[PDB]
């Protein structure tokens, strides 16, 4: 995904491999000149998904998916079933362990399992 | 700094014990005749009179008038009925208090190292009151931001700073060892003063390898669990040694172990 | 039937022990240790409401006793709520800054009797 122009007639050059010089060589069809290639990459893109431009507001793509709730647990500092648990990982400790938090918004708790 | 000199630490421990009780003050037991009286005299004989001063009923004046007036078996105990003198102190937000070597029963750790009798102290952290400390006094909560965080206080760092540096008397520096089950429960652990000879981290290694623990509490419990009073016994190399294998039943998809901490014993074994 | 005996979660570290982090558990265990106040509160709940050892109060309180008895052996808190909390004691008990209150259970009886013939 990369270009570059030749300092003799300014215009693009396309990579090719030789089998004898065993090197990177860029070259155009307008000039016959070849010049030596740096850093031997001829391709670098950073991975988005960024492919439905214009188009991720109108239809919801859920692209961060809501934390489950559960009611079976009870909470301590109030009485309300209603809860959000997940998974992460602690501080230094290895593994994933489960977490919970109140759902109730004058409580706003949270422990572990 | 002041005393600059070859004064034992005993002596200056029971001095120390004497003054934080309320019997005598720190300037009446600072000036330079008590020590220079101190200094040179019968040990016995001194350590008889420092605690009949301690054991006067009412708070003296002037120490000097006083003293004035008035004028090997540690391991024999050991193998006899495990009878050591510990240190015990007592670390409050204010002040520490030293209550001097209280005969005790004597743990396992101490027979091997019997000749560092005074290194053990035992250190127990404790409200003004002597009482068990509040949880209001550590870690108090505090709502910051969409949730509530507890805040540590000051004598939470305090703690952590006594724990870290070790606390210090004399011509010495305790060291934190470990804590037993019962001492978790009463909020004390033990601290060893480290020497030339043996150091805090060589009976640490010497009681095992504790580095296979991945658990912090099982870490501690471990280290800790051996120190109870117990009775010696001979010894027995590990040449002789079986390996029955053990019995688990999985039933209801919960796992049910029989043996825990089962084991076996012969009759000779018994008998000596 | 018996309750389950399945503790928590052992937590596991990645390094080895530096001789801070049981600084932290060994200062931490004095703060949220609910030990010696459930059995206290279990017993003023099975005082007070009748068929004791029944309801899911009872359940509760056994279950937060066996997490705060797991707490020397595994680094859980028992996170004792507040709602749970009794405010009330029998009279055979040396609690007498805090409210009395005459208990009519067997111990209550108990209590009476003995209190009968030491007078
Ligand atoms: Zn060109
Ligand atoms: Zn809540």
């Amino acid at each position: 995904s990369t270009m570059k122009f030749c300092r003799e007639c300014n215009n693009i050059l396309y990579p090719k491999e030789d089998k004898e010089q065993k090197i990177l060589l860029y070259a155009c069809r307008n000039c016959d000149h070849q010049e030596v290639a740096d850093n031997s990459c001829v391709y670098r893109n950073e991975v988005h998904h960024s492919v439905s431009e214009r188009t991720q507001i109108l239809t919801d793509v859920a692209s961060d998916p809501t934390l489950p709730r559960t009611k079976a647990v009870r909470c301590s500092k109030c009485q309300h079933r209603e809860a959000v648990f997940f998974q992460a990982t602690a501080r230094g400790e290895e593994g994933m362990t489960l977490f919970f938090v109140c759902c109730n918004p004058n409580c706003g708790h949270r422990w572990r399992e | 700094a002041i005393l600059g000199l070859e004064f034992p630490y005993e002596i200056l421990f029971q001095l120390n014990a004497l003054v934080h009780a309320q019997k005598i003050s720190l300037f009446a037991a600072s000036d330079m005749e008590l020590i220079k009286i101190l200094r040179g005299m019968s040990l016995e004989t001194a350590l008889v009179i420092l605690k009949k001063l301690h054991q006067q009923s009412s708070i003296c004046y002037d120490p000097v008038f006083f003293v004035k007036t008035q004028m090997a078996s540690a391991y024999k105990r050991l193998t006899e009925q495990n009878i050591m003198s510990c240190q015990r102190a007592y670390v409050t937000p204010s002040k520490i208090y030293l209550l001097g070597p209280e005969l005790e029963t004597a743990n396992y750790v101490v027979k091997n190292f019997a000749e560092h009798v005074s290194d053990f102290m035992r250190v127990t952290f404790v409200e003004e009151d002597w009482s068990k400390l509040p949880a209001n006094a550590l870690s108090v909560n505090s709502k910051e931001g969409y949730f509530v965080k507890p805040s540590r206080t000051n004598i939470y760092n305090r703690v952590l700073s006594i724990l870290g540096e070790g606390i210090t008397v004399g011509p010495k520096r305790f060291e934190f060892l470990a804590f037993s089950a019962s001492q978790l429960r009463g909020n004390s652990v033990w601290m060893f003063a480290s020497n030339e000879k043996v150091k805090a981290e060589d009976i640490r290694e010497w009681m095992g390898c504790f580095r296979k623990i991945r658990s912090i509490s099982k870490c501690a419990a471990r280290m800790g669990q051996l120190f109870s009073a117990s009775r010696q016994t001979l010894i027995v190399r590990a040449q002789d040694v079986e390996q029955i294998p053990d019995i688990e039943v999985t039933t209801d998809g919960a796992d049910y172990c029989f043996s825990d901490g089962i084991g076996k014993i012969s009759l000779a074994f018994a008998k000596q | 039937p018996p309750m389950d005996y399945a503790g928590s979660r052992p937590r596991l570290m990645d390094h080895d022990v530096t001789l801070e982090e049981i600084h932290k558990f060994f200062v931490d265990y004095m703060i949220s240790d609910t030990l010696g106040v459930i059995s206290t509160a279990h017993l003023v709940h099975a005082d007070r409401d009748p068929e004791k050892a029944r309801s899911q109060k009872c359940l509760e309180l056994a279950n937060l006793h066996s997490r705060a008895v797991d707490f020397a052996k595994t680094g859980a808190p028992a996170e004792m709520p507040y709602a749970l909390k009794p405010r009330e004691f029998p009279d055979f008990l040396e609690r007498f800054e805090k409210p009395t209150y005459i208990s009519e259970s067997v111990f209550g009886k108990l209590y009476r009797a003995v209190k009968s013939s030491l007078a």
